[PDB]
């Protein structure tokens, strides 16, 4: 199976700022990722998919890159809705499988 | 309006047989494929298997021995059943649709716990 | 001309169809599959005075101009036999014209019935690009 090394596992940062989270493949991925971001006692929701592509909806301080197997999701200006984990997933054949996730709490 | 909502016994024995559904409305099961993924409590997201639209299935390869998914068009339901229970078993399971490489919508999702 | 599957994805992809408008590359090649059988020439007359053309069926009615169908519309701006190329340059830009949306492909009934929902990444995996 193809396996996604996420990092960093938390991140404490204060509204106003700017983070990266990366999600590395264990294989190529070929820009099937999509990025999730999950609420305290709610269900996920889709951010951003095919690497780059907002999914409707979603603000544009959210940005994602990457290429062969190195992918990140930066957050311009966070703000405080934006805090919560986030996980990324590889959709190139099957098994999928999730990133570890990452929190990110408020200073 | 396009929703996910899934139905589970809540709790179950290693002698009971999981069955978990996933009833959906507002598209057909004939054009988009649903996943199920679960969270353990504290835990990451773990995917489990899916259903195409035209009903091949695929499966997590450490649990496909124990999966299967199955569905029925006509009742706009997709069902999870396991067996062979363990207590690692206990999280809150999610069906979600997939549409062209991307889980757009999430149930709410539904909590399992394994006992003895 | 008849393509091979990795042949048509790499000349969709340098055409910028890959996640045009939100739809992954193997749906492309899994519609020219089904509506013409990856053929560049291929013809298919319909019930009414109309008739698709090329790798991707354009209709003749409302898309591209044969000089022979019943009220042209011509949306495309382009001659049919334009669209019977080995360039798929032409049938590209006019796909892109018709898929206006993310529900866009649904032009093509091939398609809706028998790669939606369906792994059409499987078109194209395994392939050079």
């Amino acid at each position: 199976d193809i396996v996604l090394t996420q990092s960093p596992a938390s991140l404490s940062a204060s509204v106003g700022e700017t983070v990266t989270i990366t999600c590395r493949a264990s294989g190529n991925i070929h820009n099937y990722l999509a990025w999730y971001q999950q609420k305290q006692g709610k269900s996920p929701q889709l951010l951003v998919y095919y690497t780059t592509t907002l999914a409707d909806g979603v603000p544009s301080r959210f940005s994602g890159s990457g290429s062969g197997t190195q992918y990140s999701l930066k957050i311009n200006s966070l703000q405080p809705e934006d805090f919560g984990s986030y996980y990324c997933q590889h959709f190139v054949s099957t098994p999928r499988t999730f990133g570890g996730g990452t929190k990110l709490e408020i200073k | 309006q396009v929703q996910l909502q899934e139905s589970g016994p809540g709790l179950v024995a290693p002698s009971q047989s999981l069955s978990i559904t996933c009833t959906v409305s507002g598209f057909s099961l004939t054009g988009y494929g649903v996943n199920w993924v679960r969270q353990p409590p504290g835990k990451g997201l773990e995917w489990l298997g899916m259903i195409w639209g035209d009903g091949n299935t695929d499966y997590n390869s450490a649990l496909k021995s124990r999966l299967s998914i199955s569905k029925d068009n006509s009742k706009s339901q997709v069902f999870l059943k396991m067996n062979s229970l363990h207590t690692d078993d206990t999280a809150r399971y999610y069906c979600a649709r997939e549409r062209d490489y991307r889980l757009d919508y999430w149930g709410q999702g539904t909590t399992l716990t394994v006992s003895s | 001309k008849v393509f091979g599957r990795c042949e048509l994805a790499a000349a969709m992809k340098r055409h910028g169809l890959d996640n045009y408008r939100g739809y992954s590359l193997g749906n492309w090649v899994c519609a020219a599959k089904f509506e013409s059988n990856f053929n560049t020439q291929a013809t298919n007359r319909n019930t009414d005075g109309s008739t698709d053309y090329g790798i991707l069926q354009i209709n003749s009615r409302w898309w591209c101009n044969d000089g022979r169908t019943p009220g042209s519309r011509n949306l495309c701006n382009i001659p049919c036999s334009a669209l019977l190329s080995s360039d798929i340059t032409a049938s590209v830009n006019c796909a892109k014209k018709i898929v206006s949306d993310g529900n866009g492909m649904n032009a093509w009934v091939a398609w809706r019935n028998r790669c939606k929902g369906t792994d059409v990444q499987a078109w194209i995996r395994g392939c050079r690009l």
